[PDB]
């Protein structure tokens, strides 16, 4: 038996370290920390309703656009304001732009290394690389003269004995499973991921402003102007830009990305069967097109024992049933206050005193929802869209399944999801769908303006004196998100947002349960402690956001 | 060989770091390819853990005198450091001895450089600047909420291929980026002139490009190159140019302390 | 799906204003050429030549009568009966009424057409005049520029098919979203004018600061246009002024081709 | 014998006109003609000289830059000012980067479709089509899916109805050799290329201040402000982002261009048989990088009779054999004065009395050097530097004719260089050597600001008394283009340009000699009169630009 830290957890968001106890090669416990406190909610208090947006974005640049989003839609909530629909479109589309870009990064840059072996993609041929995506993939830019580009940059680079970001990698690790030909094919992916999400990223700075950190938010709408005849404003011209960038992101999306996530499943299948961190899903629905903050394109639930026949659906951003259950503990965590509260209710108030396995060893609280452990992200929003019968989402999963199959001669179960690559794959459908979200939004604006609707704000009022409470959910890349603002004599008296990562990376509970990170790594097999791969490779499926976590 | 680099970070959002995903002179792939060795950074290192710190040593060692330190985000010093710790100790300390071999110090965006919001209100964790936990070296300030990453990269790319910083301000930021008001180079100053302003969102004016001074643009009190370079190479994209005033996020003492509609002061 | 058709004819043109077209993004001309119109006549690009290409033309007028965009770039020379352009043997005014006749749309891309230009300039020694001057019974929109950013003729087309009909015109028949306003009442360097900053000599201390160019002859204060915002290419911050070089006024009559480089603008 | 018209010949820049006496199928005597004029030389003449290259640019937006460049170099050897280096490096990428464009667009767009057959493309394998380029390209866009990817555009362009630039092209034409795979192959590549031209022009778009027609010239110098440490103005930054497109341009010109044009001359090798135009040639040196208007990067000279081996080189600008030998007939050209002119005692004055075989036919003026015929262009300018023993070049034409060997196996010899396809090859050599150019000066222009040098204009006097003449050269995309002014009492008493496709297309001479394009037709096959295909492939190969031959 022996005790591990990995410190850091390195291709995350974040300052994240992770401890197991080792018995017989399997990790029998472990423990999740968040190694870095801001305290975003208390710099944001006592300032204006309208403010708070610009501030508390700067929780994560990771997930940019997402707090500000939650936050505005946090204040919209205490207010009764019902944000113009031309608004939502273009708030849907940074979000839906935003996520692709998060999501091909997050399977490129932050975790393909876990699972692909740089060394070995020199001894590759080429020519074989490619002949093995025939009748896998459409995708143009598979030839063996691609791949040999790419192996001549990695022998370069090798050669160079300057190895930087690849160096002290584990090359040669017994857990890496790809043959030579398709780690080549994962590099060469790898490098093409770079420009697929330059180009989701430019539909969102032209109408944020920029990215990261956009600036085109209000509490009450937008600040774009939409004018198809001014000059130096939001006109044809400018959304027809916008449209070329939409248009560019499908085919990575479909031929590279998606593909890749089956190959990978094909060459791990026992990576289907560890990694479970809880029982419980949730996710809230996403991308509202109404003129009443409703209507959204995406749906939302709550999924509990993994039953999602019986999954109870959430359709509103202002249901009770999902606002009532939510609570965080600081029981684990370095704060003063430990008893489950609801966020409207919440303080933070520091209270390190070091690391204690028994005691408090992190900075991320740990949400319930009614009293219950629940993981959200990708996968809780997979599960859910499932249960809801989504055909959408049905189908996507379908084409991975059947990649899987023409690769493996096997087939995919739901129950098979539960796991660190049914995590990975919910992630890859959700970048998948979003395309078609872009196109739906796309479209909609453009029909919305051509009837004469140029909306984009209204002003709003905030009373100086009453107590108003206010909750902005989103479905972020990482699972659902939530903003809580409580304002009293016009200005901020409370802010507490509870993020999705620290659902996932939240330590032990007010009831010493273990939240989903802990969760998903006990049974995980270690062939070395001193170079613990299959723990970050399950630890990274949840795509950890530290600066989300603990803010 | 490439030039070294180590980076690290502090109390960062990561969003620093992300400004290099959108750059296109150089590419983040050709930045770390060919441009220069990115040693140390631990949002794109293959090593976790143990190995990871190895590669800082090892780099810290070999490279001493020759590498370009980079931090973001700020440095909490409060209650000994605490409000960040990187494989058991304070990140202040990890900056420290990284300072003490580096051939540049770059503080990437408004935290490193002057704190940021992460200093802002209360300060909880007592959060201060690259400079000022270093102060005996000088820091080069690349401020901005994150700065275009150009202003980085071509900072880095001057040292690199003429041998030294380019000029600096009093503040140490690069006059080609930071030497003047946004506002004393906006393309909206005519309309301040004439008096043409918008007052609310989507009103007759905004919605014809007008003057952001009366919705709170804080242009005329902050330093930058937003006006000019603007953002992501797409063209004509920074905040003014899509309707919403500048925050002042480059500037100490205006963004994250100034609201968004307060006014700001005109020289 | 069905393309909207277009005609492009050139009459005394350097083809500048189709060259602009290799330039654009949104739409590339590959995308135009393919998704976004049918460009059922273009001489620069069309595989027909001689007899076959001017089949094509007679065929495009009479299946597409009433529906297709007609778009001239260069000037009409009306001197010496129509003989400084002459296409298959006829003058370019005759090529040019007849396929107006049947055009849903007509547009004059480029100063040239749109009010003479270059090539109508001084002497103007083939009396050569505006697409408008010479259809007088039509509405010509008119795109100037020498040539014009792609997208100021790109995004009128796209109006007309999206949303079936042209964009909001100024008195010029000019789209206000593209030359509703001076350059100079939309200038990033209306500060320096402003403070008296000026650069008067191209290398000189304040030019290598980007101060105002008027004193080098910026004629951005009498020109209509997007050139400060849109500017050119899609690469950000490229357009003359902020390369160091003041407005010529290429896209107003009277200025452009008129005033020297170094002659100062009246400034309202 | 048969008369054939051909008008408008199209895939040009301009308005020209091709009749064709044709006996027993080949054509025996040939008339170009330029069918439209401006009179630009007119319109520029009486104004200051400072002036003129912002208007003498407009005589061509096709070749952009050129005019430009050529007029300010006409004004700076009238005045005699030495133009700083800077403001050569920077007037140098213009050129070369311009060039780039121009060539790629005229091998593809311009040119591709007069060997390639659309429908035949729709017949092809595109896994035969990839397979054909094994070992000939290591380019990484030649898979059979990107060549799928363009096959069913090219179907539903079809299916389409609407065939637009495509309709009633030469499909089937019996002088159409090229297999399915090998047509398929050419237009992916007609459509890869308009990305390589896109990033040619923004090289000069950034030191240009736009393009088409560029912002930044002076006569002393250039308008761009060299200030590593200044905003707004031509800093690191901007450089930094010029050289992002510079280092984007090879590989499509090496690996796609260089190789067509070795494909096309291996399918088509009766081509280097005919369409001989002269037995002259002449390039002016090009690319001056000292402070003197001198020491070029590529070299110039005269070829007379072919014979390479004793050609007389051409190094300087104001060379007074290559000044002293230049005139211009009107004899055959509707103008008044009929003897020869030299440039500086020219005159254009219109007399247009309709077409005449035997008279006058064309806006075009008839050039001679020393009263002989003489062809300009990539042709010539190849010939030269072979002829000077360039190794750059020997090596460059190496490569295209072992590519063509590695597919006939034949050689060429210079003799067929001398024909239809040899102009070509000659054009596709000069684009390969131009990316040396741009990486040359490139380094240079660093290295000079590095060294404190930040001087890029020379403010001019012009004495307002006296009278005074200058001449401009520049090798042009089409071949060697002069300007010559005379300045009298300040202002331009005479403009007179000698453009290169006037050399090429002007029409019979003072002596009734036939110029190139009307020389390279005699000879021509024609299997169907209606359809002379075969005439317009040996004009084509020209690059006629008649904005340009006529102004
Ligand atoms: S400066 Fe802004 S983007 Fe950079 S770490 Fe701080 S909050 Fe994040
Ligand atoms: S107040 Fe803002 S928008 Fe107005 S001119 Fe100044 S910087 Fe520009
Ligand atoms: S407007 Fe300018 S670019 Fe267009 S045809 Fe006239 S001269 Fe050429
Ligand atoms: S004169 Fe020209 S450079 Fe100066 S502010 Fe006006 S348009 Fe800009
Ligand atoms: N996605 C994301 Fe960031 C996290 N966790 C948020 O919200
Ligand atoms: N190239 C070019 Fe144009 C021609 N002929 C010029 O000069
Ligand atoms: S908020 Fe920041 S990004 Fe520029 S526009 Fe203002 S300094
Ligand atoms: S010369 Fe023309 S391109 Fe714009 S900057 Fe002036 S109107
Ligand atoms: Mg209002
Ligand atoms: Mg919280
Ligand atoms: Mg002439
Ligand atoms: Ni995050
Ligand atoms: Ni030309």
């Amino acid at each position: 038996s022996q005790r591990i830290t990995i410190d850091p957890v390195t291709r995350i968001e974040g300052h994240l370290r992770i401890d197991c106890e080792i018995e017989n090669g399997v990790v029998s416990k472990a423990w999740a920390s968040g190694t870095m406190w801001r305290g975003m909610e208390e710099i944001v208090k006592n300032r204006d309703p309208r403010d708070a947006w610009m501030i508390v974005q700067r929780i994560c640049g990771v997930c940019t656009t997402t707090h500000a989003l939650s936050s505005v839609r946090a204040a919209e909530s205490a207010l009764n304001i019902d944000v113009p629909v031309n608004a939502q479109y273009i708030r849907n589309i940074i979000l839906a732009a935003h996520t692709t870009h998060d999501h091909i990064v997050h399977f490129y840059q932050l975790s393909a290394l876990d699972w692909v072996d740089i060394t070995s993609a020199l001894q590759a041929d080429p020519t074989k690389a490619s002949e093995m995506l025939k009748g896998v993939s459409t995708w143009h830019l598979n030839s063996p003269e691609e791949f040999t580009k790419v192996q001549n940059k990695i022998k370069d680079l090798v050669a160079s004995g300057q190895l930087g970001i690849f160096a002290n990698g584990y090359w040669g690790h017994p857990a890496m499973k790809l043959p030579p030909e398709v780690n080549l094919i994962a590099v060469a992916h790898y490098l093409q991921a770079l420009e697929c999400q330059r180009d989701a990223n430019r539909v969102v700075a032209l109408l944020g402003g920029k990215t990261p950190h956009i600036q085109n938010l209000a509490v009450g709408g937008v600040a774009n102007p939409i004018n198809l005849d001014g000059l130096g404003v939001l006109n044809l011209e400018r959304l027809m830009y916008i449209k070329s960038f939409i248009d560019k992101l499908s085919d990575f999306v479909e031929q590279v990305y998606k593909v890749d996530t089956a190959v990978i499943a094909a060459f791990y299948p026992e990576w289907l069967t560890r990694g479970k961190g809880a029982v419980n899903y949730l996710s809230v629905p996403e991308f509202p097109t109404d003129s009443k903050n409703g209507s959204f394109l995406f749906p939302g639930g709550y999924i509990e024992n993994a039953d999602l026949s019986s999954y109870r659906p959430i359709t509103s951003h202002s249901d009770e049933y999902l606002i009532k259950g939510i609570q965080e503990s600081a029981k684990h965590s370095w704060y003063k206050d430990e008893a489950p509260q609801a966020p409207w209710e919440g303080t933070t108030i520091p209270a390190y005193d070091g690391w204690s396995d028994d005691g408090k060893y992190s900075w991320v609280k740990s949400p319930t929802f009614y009293g219950k452990t629940v993981e959200v992200g990708p996968l809780a929003n997979m599960l859910v869209k499932l249960a809801a019968g989504r055909e959408s989402t049905q189908n996507k999963l379908n084409e991975i399944v059947a990649i899987y199959q023409k690769l493996t001669g096997n087939t995919l179960e739901v129950a098979q999801l539960h796991s660190t690559l049914g995590r990975i794959i919910g992630r890859t459908v959700h970048c998948c769908e979003l395309q078609d979200i872009l196109q739906n939004q796309y479209s909609a604006l453009i029909t919305n303006i051509g009837k004469g609707d140029h909306t984009t704000f209204v002003k709003p009022n905030i009373p100086a004196t009453g107590e108003f409470k206010g909750v902005g959910f989103l479905e972020a890349p990482r699972g659902m998100l939530s903003h809580w603002m409580v304002i009293k004599d016009g200005i901020i008296s409370n802010y507490q947002a509870v993020v999705p990562s620290t659902w996932n990376s939240g330590p032990r509970n007010f009831n010493d349960d273990v939240g989903p990170y802990e969760q998903s790594l006990v049974g995980t097999p270690v062939a070395d402690p001193n170079k613990p791969l299959e723990v970050v490779r399950t630890i990274h499926s949840f795509d950890p956001c530290m600066a989300c976590a603990v803010h | 060989q490439r030039p070294p680099v180590i980076w690290i970070g502090a109390q960062e959002c990561t969003g620093c770091t992300e400004s290099l995903l959108r750059a296109t002179h150089p590419t983040v792939e050709n930045l770390v390819l060919e441009t220069i060795s990115l040693e140390y950074h631990e949002v794109l290192s293959a090593a976790f853990g143990h190995q990871v710190e190895e590669n800082k040593h090892n780099a810290l060692e070999k490279y001493k005198g020759q590498y370009v330190l980079v931090v973001d985000g700020s440095i909490p010093l409060k209650d000994n450091g605490i409000y960040c710790m990187v494989a058991g100790e304070p990140i202040v300390d990890h900056i420290r001895k990284a300072a003490e071999g580096a051939a540049a110090i770059i503080a990437i965006g408004s935290c490193s450089a002057w704190g940021g919001v992460a200093a802002a209100g209360v300060n909880p964790t007592g959060a201060v600047s690259l400079q000022e936990v270093l102060p005996g070296k000088t820091v080069i300030n690349i401020p901005g909420c994150p700065p275009n990453p150009h202003n980085f990269l071509a900072t880095v790319a001057h040292i690199i291929t003429y041998g030294k910083p380019p000029k600096l301000d009093d503040k140490n930021r690069p006059t080609f980026a930071y030497g003047r008001l946004i506002h004393e180079h906006c393309e909206r100053r005519p309309h301040f002139d004439a008096g043409r302003f918008a007052k609310e969102f989507g009103d007759e004016g905004h919605r014809e490009g007008w003057c952001l001074y009366h919705l709170g643009c804080k242009g005329p009190e902050t330093y930058g190159n937003c006006s000019t370079l603007q953002f992501c190479d797409v063209g004509g994209v920074w905040p003014v140019a899509i309707g919403h005033p500048c925050y002042g996020c480059n500037e100490e003492g205006i963004g994250f302390h100034k609201g968004i509609h307060q006014l700001a002061n005109v020289e």
